[PDB]
RNA sequence: UUGACCUCAAAUCAGGUAGGAGUACCCGCUGAACUUAAGCAUAUCAAUAAGCGGAGGAAAAGAAACCAACCGGGAUUGC
RNA sequence: UUGACAUUGUGAAGAGACAUAGAGGGUGUAGAAUAAGUGGGAGCUUCGGCGCCAGUGAAAUACCACUACCUUUAUAGUUUC
RNA sequence: GAAGACAUUGUCAGGUGGGGAGUUUGGCUGGGGCGGCACAUCUGUUAAACGAUAACGCAGAUGUCCUAAGGGGGGCUCAUG
């Protein structure tokens, strides 16, 4: 690793001392990767997908909707997570306006498994051109566990532009934590990545509402 | 090719070695001639004794440091020590090295009182006139014998005084063993501020 | 650096008393006199440079002493000769600028 | 006989391999059309 | 130029071609066929253009 | 391991090998005596299943040629753009490195798309390299 | 450069480890060789030695130095009339020049064990195989 | 015009010298394969045989850009 | 056969690529407008204005950064063709 | 006259190269070849009631599979009628 945990350290410290102490904003300021990958091809190398679950939550109030069948519906009234059912969805009826809006609503979706088969059919490829597909549950899992599970997850893929970005965190938690979740978001990437610490063009860490600083 | 229990052989004979053979029958006609050889140069050179004073040394190596031997040539410093100049000992039949070095007291007073013996028993003839014949004898190396120094007394009084001899070899090549790490360890020590 | 007396250790060997002899001439084969440091500089002013000289002039200008001790390790045979080679050559660079 | 020639040998009289040889070829393998850019009879 | 393998090509034009006409040049590329793969690659070209229009 | 020996005659017909390095499908496979006295050798004529170049070979029958591994997966399209393919696998995985089929299989399955049926999609991977060979539609489960 | 092997079309009839044609190194130096032409062209003269003077992509450039043994001149002023002995005839023949030792390994240390003395006398001294009377 | 210098020539110019033979031993160059590996290609045979150049009664080597690591030895050669 | 180094010197132009110093730039349609993309973002405010809900659009707009692609000047610059 | 620091030449490096060199091209086997594997193994039988025991004898099998289809414990009883 180029990086080093000091320089981690020390960069995260200035950052949360801008972001706490200098300029407080009142909403929560969520910690940014920023990365930039070089000597890489789009179109002729194989693009990387892949994805990580954190310890502690990025983002703990982010939008997140349940695709659901009578079970996952049910489960979904203890969970308080907000659920359209397979009844629902076919009332919706392939409009195209409504469905766009439904995608900038929700950040985040989780189906079932039996009816992740048709949430194409009733739903297009528009949840696919947009990048929010729908996540896997099952009956013995819990829910509100893989709600916590998608909302820490963390996804790098490849796509078409060469720079990529991920939340590691906020800025209100403890210090190590914060430098434990940005080195294992960086050897994650570094692990998707082929020919690694090489094909690494720019890593960027920022806060919302804050400047960015360089690590290598 | 192999067989019975027999050890592993190794007689190198795969060349042409029956063209290379030497059989040393002349062995006897051989010392014979040489002892001719002897006789004739010491009619040529009939008062001088054959052969060249050589010096007392110490053999090089730990397994041979223990004994004294003959050397090639005095040094140039034993012979200044012994009062001549090293052209002069060449013609009256001393040995010069002029490339070894005087590093130990006691070689070089045995080499110095060598040649001071030496000085004493030679007679060295005037260059023109009488030649005071002398019968020669032929071994200034018999008439020299090389002796290997007392060491020690053989009877002494038992000096004890409790380290066994055997830590003591076993602390010294423990030190060896970590001296370097132990500089090390105190650089390190010395420049932590 | 005398010796110990005992067979291993440190100064293992025997104890002797030493003699310090007198120093060989040979020893002093490649001593600098001051006819040849003449003949030297003065052939040097003669001569002027080579042009692998002339570039590593360059590089300690430009890229720095590591950048011409790499190029000068791969010019010469050895690092050795390349670290004096470029510590004359900065001497070079320090005359040229006094003059 | 093809101690001969390239051509030589077998039990009818043919060529075996392509008739057209590389300019790069060799001495002793230069036998037949040699960097020939088209062969036949154009009409 | 910046493109790989023209510096070979351009090599060989110089050293075989250089006392060479047009209508000399027009007769060699037919007869040779290489005239012939420049148009097919450019029909190719037209095809994808059209392939999209069909679709549209 | 990517890739297991077998011998010439233990091949047979409709069967992948590897001819210079690349999977290739058998067609046509021939073999003819050497000499009275001698072996039989083995012609085999394949086809690659990417690329659709044909490839042959002679060896004697008692030789070993190397064979790939080739496994047919079956997925659901869920989007085609920029050439890439985004597929969905059973137990809700999705894989986006595909690249779209280039020729009237492509062509066929873009319009397929645009007119909007839910298309089948089997693409085979062998020694590394992956494709897209054929495409149905779900008679049931619509 | 190199010494091309001389055989007709590059055939060795030999082992694969001995079909090189190309890159063979001649034993002896371009020094040794020049000298040995001027030895033949003045087989009157005697060689002392030889040094470079000038290259260039296809020649090196060589002067040598020559004594003539029946000058009066070197049959007195003896410093140099140990060269008008027989025993120095065709000294560049026989590698007794400066690039001759050079070449024929005559050195001493380690690093010239094998020739030492004499590659061949060596090899002859270590490959005889000695019996004496009363047999050890 | 005359006299030098440098470089290059010519003489049946004055006086010399080289070649060829021998080659057991010696100093070099060049250089195989049979054979062994129970096959065979590196290896081995072998830094050999054959081939070429050059000496003497011996030749070659030889007075350290050595060996060592010891209380250090001290040109070369041979056993 | 192809490339490099040497033989191998002497002169002019024109392009290109890096280093690190800094600048500006992005118009199918629809949509209040010129949408390079990404990612964060519900509050940021300097105006109490801009976003956000909402309109349209594949992609949405404040306020932040990043990454490409372009053009753009300069160095006792490094270089290649 | 032409050509010109390019050819040429030298040394390395990649390609090409049956023109040429060297070598190889299993075994068992009711002769060899084709076929088969009796070439490393396992079950039943031949096999003659200890063990051993042949044939290209007979009927078959192996180059895998399993985080449980391993280990421990508890409860229950299966095919079929
Ligand atoms: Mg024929
Ligand atoms: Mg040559």
């Amino acid at each position: 690793s180029k990086i080093t945990s000091s320089q981690v350290r020390e960069h995260v410290k200035e950052l949360l001392k801008y972001s706490n102490e200098t300029k407080k904003r009142n909403f929560l300021e969520t910690v940014e990767l920023q990365v930039g990958l070089k000597n890489y091809d789009p179109q002729r190398d194989k693009r990387f997908s892949g994805s990580l679950k954190l310890p502690n939550c990025p983002r703990p109030n982010m939008s997140i909707c349940i695709f659901g069948d009578a079970f996952d519906v049910d489960r979904a009234k203890s969970c308080g997570v907000d659920a359209m059912s397979v009844d629902d969805l076919k009332k919706l009826n392939k409009n195209k306006k409504l469905i766009k809006k439904l995608s900038k609503k929700y950040n985040a979706f989780i189906a079932s498994e039996v009816l992740i088969k048709q949430v194409p059919r009733l739903l297009g490829p528009q949840l696919s051109k947009a990048g929010k597909f729908p996540t896997p549950v099952s009956h013995n899992d819990d829910l509100y566990g893989k709600v916590t599970d998608v909302r820490s997850t963390i996804k790098f893929q490849l796509k078409k532009v060469l720079c990529l970005a991920v939340a590691v965190g906020n800025v209100e938690m403890e210090e190590d934590v914060l430098v434990n979740q940005i080195l294992m978001s960086v050897n994650f990437f570094v692990s998707l990545l082929k020919k690694n610490w090489q094909n690494v063009g720019s890593l960027v860490v920022k806060s919302s509402m804050g400047p960015a600083f360089r690590l290598y | 090719a192999i067989s019975k229990n027999l050890p592993i052989l190794k007689n190198h004979f795969r060349k042409h070695w029956q063209e290379r053979v030497k059989v040393h029958f002349d062995q006897a006609g051989k010392k014979v001639s040489r002892r001719n050889a002897r006789a004739t140069r010491a009619a040529k050179i009939a008062p001088r004794p054959l052969d060249l004073l050589r010096p007392v040394v110490r053999a090089p190596t730990v397994k041979y440091n223990r004994k004294v031997r003959a050397g090639r040539g005095f040094t140039l410093a034993e012979v200044k020590a012994a009062g001549l100049t090293a052209a002069y000992a060449r013609t009256i039949g001393i040995a010069v090295d002029h490339r070894r070095q005087n590093r130990n007291q006691e070689i070089f007073d045995a080499n110095v009182q060598r040649l001071k013996e030496y000085q004493s028993k030679i007679i060295v003839f005037p260059r023109n006139g009488k030649a005071p014949e002398a019968e020669q004898v032929l071994s200034a190396a018999a008439t020299f014998p090389i002796a290997q120094p007392a060491t020690d007394v053989e009877a002494r009084a038992v000096q004890d005084n409790g380290e066994s001899a055997f830590r003591t070899l076993r602390l010294a090549r423990s030190e060896k063993k970590f001296r370097g790490i132990r500089e090390k360890r105190a650089r390190e020590k010395a420049e932590a501020e | 650096t005398v010796k110990t007396g005992i067979a291993i250790g440190l100064n293992k060997g025997k104890k002797v008393t030493s003699m310090t002899p007198a120093p060989k001439i040979s020893y002093k084969k490649g001593a600098a006199s001051n006819r040849t440091k003449f003949v030297r500089s003065l052939v040097r002013e003669i001569a002027g440079l080579s042009p692998y000289e002339r570039r590593l002039i360059d590089l300690i200008r430009n890229s720095g002493e590591k950048r011409a001790r790499k190029v000068a390790k791969k010019r010469l045979g050895s690092f050795t000769r390349a670290k004096a080679k470029v510590e004359e050559m900065n001497n070079i660079i320090a005359a040229s600028r006094r003059h | 006989n093809p101690v001969d020639h390239p051509h030589g040998g077998g039990n009818h009289q043919h060529i075996g391999k392509a008739s057209t040889i590389s300019r790069g070829a060799v001495s002793g393998q230069k036998a037949g059309l040699i960097a020939a850019r088209r062969t036949g009879l154009l009409r | 130029s910046n493109v790989r393998g023209k510096r070979g090509k351009l090599k060989k034009i110089q050293k075989k071609y250089a006392d060479q006409d047009e209508t000399e040049r027009l007769l060699r590329l037919e007869a040779l066929g290489t005239l012939k793969g420049i148009e097919k690659q450019q029909q190719r070209k037209k095809e994808e253009i059209m392939k999209r229009e069909v679709r549209e | 391991s990517a890739t297991y020996p077998m011998q010439c005659s233990a091949l047979r017909k409709n069967g992948f090998v590897v001819i210079k390095s690349r999977p290739c499908k058998i067609v046509d496979m021939s073999t003819s005596k050497t000499g009275k006295h001698g072996h039989a050798k083995v012609h085999l004529v394949a086809i690659d299943i990417f690329t659709g170049k044909k490839l042959e070979d002679l060896s004697p029958s008692t030789h070993n040629m190397e064979v790939p591994v080739v496994k047919r997966n079956e997925y659901q399209l869920l989007d085609i753009d920029d050439g890439f393919l985004s597929l969905m696998n059973m137990d809700g995985d999705t894989k986006d490195d595909v690249k779209a089929p280039e020729g009237e299989l492509g062509d066929s399955l873009q319009t397929a798309f645009d007119e909007g049926k839910d298309l089948m999609v089997t693409i085979i991977s062998a020694m590394g390299e992956e494709a897209a060979i054929s495409f149905k539609e779900a008679a049931r489960t619509d | 450069g190199n010494r091309k092997r001389p055989v007709p079309k590059g055939a060795t009839y030999g082992k694969p480890t001995n079909q090189g044609v190309n890159e063979l190194k001649y034993q002896r130096s371009l020094r040794a060789t020049a000298e040995e032409r001027v030895g033949r062209r003045a087989a009157n003269l005697r060689v002392l030695n030889s040094y470079w003077v000038n290259q260039d992509s296809t020649y090196k450039y060589f002067e040598v130095i020559l004594v003539d043994p029946q000058h009066k001149a070197i049959r007195r002023d003896a410093r140099y009339n140990w060269i008008c002995d027989p025993v120095h005839k065709h000294r560049e023949a026989r590698g007794l020049t400066a690039t001759g030792k050079k070449s024929r390994g005559i050195n001493k240390g380690h690093k010239f064990n094998n020739t030492k003395a004499g590659r061949r006398k060596t090899w002859k001294r270590q490959n005889t195989l000695s019996l004496w009377r009363y047999r050890k």
